[PDB]
């Protein structure tokens, strides 16, 4: 009865809810009876900010929303503006490949985030720093590519920001190359160990009919035997055009999805070598001038600025060329009005993106089916009638990222 | 006959010297004289209110090191017997957070002389 | 505490002295990350770096035993009463470092639903910037507060600097009034 | 109706909802209209997703549920009547040629100008079995932003009804418990409305500071 | 009664007042002609050459800013007609050449018809290798007012307003060719 | 089946190989080249600032955080070349999140971004940093920016960078 029922918060500082989760749990002993998710906590008004910035700035508030991973974010962002332009086969072979690459990488690092959390709050110490070395070593390519360590607006619509450093081709060699090699660590410490196994085999279940139900996706949907990946199903930015195999589990319990991401890294570095393979070289942007972001940056000994080429073409000798780079770097390229569904396969299930456009510079209304915020629905089915150590194994295979959940 | 005593808290010195402004030596002539003291760091204020004798604290939410409603906050879970604690909120949106901070009443910037005159009398009263 | 009772002079130097290197090291952070700069907090810890090279490996998961409380994240208007509640179960001496543009300001999110820094709720002793602040950015800014701690005064000499400060602060013009070279 | 759905009217060139930077150039008047019923062949497998529809509903069911048909960028949109949304949910769900098992959420957009149909929730469903994308379009006014719950047919809505409640006020009416999720219960107005202003702060500067991009110019 | 006359711009059929510019008529139905010496406050001049419209009928391209309606006119903009985009690309480019590469420092920049009717009716590249006309820059006309010539698109809404709208014609186009420019007289 | 202990032997082999850690402060590691640090506001050869107050950085930034005015380069005081300068220039970096968008708005190459990162102050005004702590030292053979153009030169021939010492 009520007498012998606890309800506590999880809450918000906690070291196993992401800091801004708020699982409230009413426990009879040390099971969890009930579940409750306050959300929001993490709210950002990122959505409505959009509104009020150009198209090429709203990238740098939907790569911030979902943080670890963010080349996802950014990429269903502009195939959305894409797609609303009408431009989606004339994004440069180059720049869907890159695309591909940075995804897969992110996906890697994102796999990498929510193993190292997940061990942490189950006690596995050593996991989070395996994992985060793994992670930092993908973080120095994207540093190199992009400039920026997280949150990076390196994929623009049309393209990217910029071109792939003369170094950057040797260094994701070198990741497809030595990241197995390292996430042979990470898998040791966890795969076959027995408290590892004991503490997540059995752990959270969930079938097939409470993922569709709940509409759930990603490693929670692929633990239970279902192959639904995005890339296959509905694929984009040329998926089509990789031999990469779907992971999928059948024990439908978190370490059924904890074994589901750690093949994801291995399967994600085996389309890596295969975007090595075929990249060329060639542009990154589309050739529209109308469209193409018209910056050029280039590294000097003064820094990384707009290259000394492009300063000459603008301020010395075209026009036309003067007028496009002011007015696409000022109010940016202008969307027909329409209205698009886009998705993703984020490393957390399908991250749908819903944009309008009115017509104008600004985007009218985006709307991120962040997969995180569907997911954490699945919490309340994963942790009643387990204990709460069961409960922080659940949610940690949920791996929720609360910025994409609040936005 | 006492001189009410209002601790004005504000790193901005003009929005100090609004309120001290708004509110004169006496807010009205039924109402007692009223003396201003004028503290710019939170550590101050809180020093200051932990003396006591204070009547009404005027606390500026957009103060920069330390914002207003996180001081009133902190004196309404740490001083026993406070005074009752006027806010001013840079924004409408703080509104919320003006209430979290059990601030007795809230004014928005740009400071109302007769919203914030208004306001203190009610509290006075 | 009885530290603060002792008299000024060479006794109460050598004890300010002594707890400020004593609480420069071990200066154990709050388990508390917010949106993406609590990534990089994890960063820091990790191997590239090591936040415990500066005695700050113990995220002190419950905040009676934390010592600094880097928000480290972008503050919601509903998580504001939260981080409040934390700070101030966590017991003196306290600081918290802003880390990130979220966090000191507000950042890019200049809106109804972020709180446009965490000093509008909790004292802030460092601003650190960045959108997030590299590992590197992070351990100077920690720094920064050590070295700002290692001169923290006690006692009566913490009463006369509350005071010599406040006289200071009094007289800043505030930055609207910084018109320098302005048409 | 049958004409493109106008969302907004924009008067004078070069996008200035103001007076114009330029005198003489603010007399161009031109409707932003989102794209209307596309003509009966479908491409690819809307068409069969149509017919199909059309049949599991009677013609009569069909012609009060369906109100426009929008294949826009090879994606379909069934801008859906209101009321008769639980009914078509269930078809598109249960019937084993449309199977649309998985809604990926609701999503709340804001047409102030669109009289009548000011408030629009978009619910993108798949068929993982016929690996299959659609989207139904349902428009309440602002004036009685109700419209009913598919909570019964795709939990999932839930925390998505609720979301676009909270951020536009949409009244999801059947929905177990319609209440705040992001924001605070506390919490006065729906940000997400476009009549909902940004909240934003001046940016401090030596000498200077910068309103919140609302309230400056804008050409959108 | 007024006198609707009707006409179909591009391929939609629209009924308007008689004595109706073509211009006038497309901005009535959402068609954006680019213009410049187009004023609606202003009798028309037809200077720019930048309206220009396929009228049926019509062996050379209209400047839609000087054509009245006529009742079975129908005319084709550069949405719907090659020979009107490319005249109108055409006037952008030939007005583009003299133009100073100023928009950073330009006061105009951000708000100007000339970059926006550039970048929606314009070629993205100069094919203009040769030399610019250049003008001492800037010199007043009055107190008040700034005269940058080389900017000057010469379509003469200065000198139209100061002489129909205000009758104070103290500003004119003085020189011929491409030297012509906005000017006071000597010192006036 | 020793597999299950294989943890036991990560952990302890990584006991005996040196240590991954950058050494930071004392020496700290290498950032990337393309890194996104601190803006920059570059000067020619000649030591006129190239910034020319267009604002197109401020334009561009998503968070507000460039505010810059102009100003116009009298002749008895020019600070960059052509007819209009930066006169007030600041970076609120309280806002600032390194987008980089700035750098690829500006015209001139006047704004880069530098490798260096450290920046921190327990004062949020001390963080909006202003033309003076942004201008890049003046570097041999740069004159004072109030100076005349370089002679037999103009804003063409700077941008075309045809300027020397
Ligand atoms: C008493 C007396 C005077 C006696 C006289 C003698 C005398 C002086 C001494 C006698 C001896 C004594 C008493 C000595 C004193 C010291 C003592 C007793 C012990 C204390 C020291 C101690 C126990 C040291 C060892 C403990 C230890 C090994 C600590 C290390 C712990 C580690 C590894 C921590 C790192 C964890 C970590 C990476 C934290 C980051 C997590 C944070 C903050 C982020 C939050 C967060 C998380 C966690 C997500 O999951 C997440 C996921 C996705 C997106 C976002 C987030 C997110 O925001
Ligand atoms: S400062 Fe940047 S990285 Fe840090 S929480 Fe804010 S948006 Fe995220
Ligand atoms: S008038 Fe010329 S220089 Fe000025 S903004 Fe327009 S196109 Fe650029
Ligand atoms: S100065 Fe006169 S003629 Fe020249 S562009 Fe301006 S209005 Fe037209
Ligand atoms: S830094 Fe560049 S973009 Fe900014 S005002 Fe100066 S020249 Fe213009
Ligand atoms: S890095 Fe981005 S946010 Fe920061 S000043 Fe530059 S453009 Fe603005
Ligand atoms: S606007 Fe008609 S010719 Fe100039």
């Amino acid at each position: 009865q009520a007498g012998e029922r606890i309800v506590v918060n999880m809450g918000p500082q906690h070291p196993s809810t992401h800091g801004v989760l708020r699982l409230i749990l009413e426990i009879e002993g040390e099971i969890i009876t009930e579940a409750r998710c306050g959300i929001g906590y993490l709210h950002t008004g990122i959505e409505k900010n959009l509104e009020y910035r150009n198209w090429t700035q709203g990238v740098t508030f939907v790569t911030r929303m979902d943080y670890l991973s963010p080349f996802f974010n950014e990429t269903a962002y502009c195939l959305g503006v894409e797609k609303l332009l009408g431009i989606t086969d004339d994004i440069p072979e180059r720049a869907s490949v890159i695309r591909v690459m940075l995804m897969e990488l992110n996906r890697i690092s994102s796999h990498l985030v929510a193993l190292a959390t997940g061990g942490m709050e189950l006690g596995a110490m050593s996991a989070m720093f395996y994992g985060f070395r793994e992670r930092e070593e993908i973080l120095r390519v994207f540093e190199s590519i992009t400039g920026l360590r997280m949150n990076h607006a390196y994929i623009r619509p049309g393209g990217l920001a910029a071109d792939l450093p003369d170094d950057a081709i040797t260094q994701v060699r070198r990741l497809v190359e030595i990241l197995p090699k390292r996430l042979k660590d990470l898998e040791d410490l966890l795969n076959e160990n027995y408290i590892w196994k004991a503490r997540t085999v059995g752990v959270g279940y969930l079938d097939l009919t409470g993922c569709m139900a709940l509409g759930i996706t990603g490693p929670i949907l692929r633990s239970t035997g279902l192959p639904h990946d995005l890339r296959k199903a509905q694929p984009y930015c040329g998926y089509e055009n990789y031999e990469f195999d779907v992971i999928t589990d059948d024990r439908c319990d978190s370490y059924g999805r904890y074994i589901i991401r750690v093949k994801e890294m291995h399967e994600s570095v085996k389309i890596v070598e295969q975007c090595l393979a075929r990249l060329k070289p060639g542009p990154v942007m589309i050739s529209d001038k109308k469209l193409a972001w018209p910056a050029d940056l280039k590294l000097g000994p003064d820094g990384l600025g707009n290259s000394p080429e492009h300063i000459a073409k603008i301020m010395g000798r075209s026009m036309e060329g003067l007028i496009h780079h002011f007015k696409l770097v000022t109010e940016g390229i202008r969307v027909p009005p329409g209205q698009v569904y886009v998705a993703v396969e984020s490393p957390r299930g399908e991250l749908g993106v819903h944009m309008v456009s009115d017509g104008g510079t600004r985007p009218y209304r985006v709307h991120y089916r962040d997969p995180s915020f569907t997911n954490l629905q699945a919490v309340a089915a994963t942790c009643e009638g387990g204990m709460v150590a069961d409960a922080i194994a659940a949610v940690a295979s949920i791996d929720p990222v609360m910025g994409g959940v609040d936005r | 006959s006492a001189p009410l005593r209002i601790l004005v808290y504000s790193d901005n010195p003009r929005t100090r010297e609004q309120v001290r402004l708004a509110l004169g030596k006496r807010i009205h002539p039924e109402l007692p004289e009223i003396e201003y003291v004028d503290v710019a760091t939170a550590p101050m204020a809180i020093s200051q209110m932990d003396a006591g004798g204070f009547d009404l604290a005027i606390l500026d939410g957009e103060a920069t090191p330390a914002g207003g409603m996180g001081v009133a906050k902190q004196v309404k879970d740490e001083i026993d017997d406070c005074p009752p604690i006027l806010v001013l909120t840079g924004r409408a949106d703080d509104a919320w957070l003006a209430k979290w901070s059990r601030a007795e009443a809230a004014v928005p910037h740009p400071i109302d002389p007769i919203r914030l005159s208004d306001a203190v009398v009610s509290l006075l009263r | 505490g009885l530290e603060e009772r002792l008299p000024g002079g060479i006794l109460l130097s050598t004890v300010e002295t002594v707890a400020g290197y004593v609480r420069k090291g071990s200066l154990w952070p709050a388990t508390f990350g917010l949106a993406c700069c609590a990534i990089e907090m994890m960063s820091t810890a990790g191997p590239r770096f090591d936040i415990a090279r500066f005695g700050m490996e113990r995220f002190s998961a419950t905040p009676r035993q934390a010592d600094l409380m880097i928000v480290a994240g972008r503050v919601s208007q509903k998580m504001a009463p939260v981080l409040r509640q934390i700070y101030d179960q966590m017991v003196e001496p306290k600081w918290v470092l802003a880390m990130g543009v979220c966090a000191s300001s507000g950042g890019m999110f200049n809106n109804y639903a972020v709180v446009q820094g965490v000093d509008h709720v909790v004292p802030v002793d460092i601003y650190l910037p960045g959108c997030p602040p590299r590992p590197e950015m992070l351990l100077h800014a920690i720094l920064k507060l050590h070295d700002k701690i290692q001169q923290m005064p006690l006692g009566v000499n913490r009463e006369e600097a509350i005071r010599e400060a406040e006289q200071a602060a009094l007289a800043v013009p505030p930055t609207i009034e910084l018109k320098g070279l302005l048409r | 109706g049958d004409e493109p759905e106008i969302i907004a009217v924009r008067r004078g060139m070069f996008g200035n909802r103001d007076t114009g930077d330029t005198s003489g150039y603010g007399r161009l008047v031109r409707p932003v209209a989102l794209p209307g019923s596309t003509p009966r062949p479908y491409g690819g497998y809307f068409d069969a997703v149509m017919d199909r529809l059309a049949e599991v509903l009677g013609e009569e069911r069909y012609a009060m549920s369906i109100e426009r048909v929008v294949v826009y960028r090879d994606q379909l949109t069934i801008e859906v009547s209101r009321v008769q949304l639980p009914a078509v949910a269930s078809v598109l769900r249960d019937d084993p040629d449309l199977r649309f098992e998985l809604c990926l959420g609701v999503s709340g957009v804001h047409y102030p100008e669109d009289t009548g149909r000011e408030l629009h929730a978009v619910y993108p469903l798949m068929s993982i079995t016929h690996n299959r994308r659609i989207q139904l379009e349902v428009a309440a006014p602002d004036a009685d932003p109700h419209i009913p719950s598919l909570y019964a047919v795709y939990p999932t809505t839930d925390w998505h009804e609720r979301e676009t409640y909270d951020f536009f006020g949409i009244i999801f009416d059947g929905h177990p418990s319609l209440t705040r999720i992001e924001m605070p219960d506390d919490w006065e107005g729906h940000p997400q409305r476009k009549d909902y202003p940004l909240g934003g702060i001046p940016v401090e500067y030596h000498g200077a500071q910068i309103p919140p991009p609302d309230q400056r110019r804008s050409y959108s | 009664p007024v006198e609707m006359v009707s006409l179909t711009i591009d391929d939609h059929e629209i009924s308007v007042p008689k004595g109706t510019l073509l211009i006038r008529a497309a901005e009535l139905m959402g068609i954006q002609i680019p213009r410049f010496c187009d004023h609606p406050l202003l009798d028309p001049v037809g200077a720019c050459r930048q309206c220009l419209v396929e009228v049926e009928g019509q062996r050379k391209p209209m400047a839609s800013c000087t054509t009245t309606v006529m009742p079975d006119m129908v005319v084709r903009t550069q949405f719907t007609s090659e020979a009107a985009d490319k005249a109108q690309r055409g006037v952008m480019e030939l007005l583009l050449i003299n133009h100073p590469l100023d928009c950073p420092i330009c006061d105009k920049g951000g708000e100007c018809p000339l970059q926006n009717q550039a970048m929606s009716n314009g070629r993205p590249e100069t094919r203009f290798e040769d030399v610019k006309r250049t003008f001492p820059k800037p010199i007043s006309i009055s107190s008040q007012v700034l005269l940058d010539r080389e900017r000057c698109v010469l379509c003469a809404r200065c000198t139209r307003f100061s002489s129909q709208i205000a009758g104070d014609p103290f500003i004119d186009l003085m020189e011929r060719g491409a030297l012509q420019q906005v000017g006071i007289g000597q010192d006036k | 089946f020793l597999d299950a202990l294989a943890g036991f032997a990560v952990t302890l082999g990584s006991m005996f190989k040196k240590p991954i850690t950058e050494g930071y402060p004392e020496k700290p590691g290498p950032v990337a080249p393309r890194y996104h640090g601190r803006h920059q506001l570059n000067r020619y050869p000649d030591g006129l600032e190239k910034c020319i107050g267009c604002e197109l950085c401020a334009w561009a930034c998503p968070a507000d955080a460039i505010y810059v005015e102009g100003a116009d380069n009298t002749a008895d005081e020019r600070y960059s070349p052509g007819e209009r300068y930066g006169r007030v220039y600041q970076i609120n970096y309280l806002r600032c999140i390194g987008c980089g968008l700035c750098i690829e708005a500006c015209p001139t190459r006047a704004l880069t971004m530098t490798t260096e990162y450290e920046m921190a102050d327990d004062n949020r005004a001390d963080l909006i940093w202003g033309k003076d702590k942004l201008l890049a030292p003046l570097q041999e053979g740069m004159q004072a920016p109030p100076h005349d153009m370089a002679p037999g030169k103009t804003d063409d021939d700077y941008y075309l960078g045809n300027v020397t010492p």
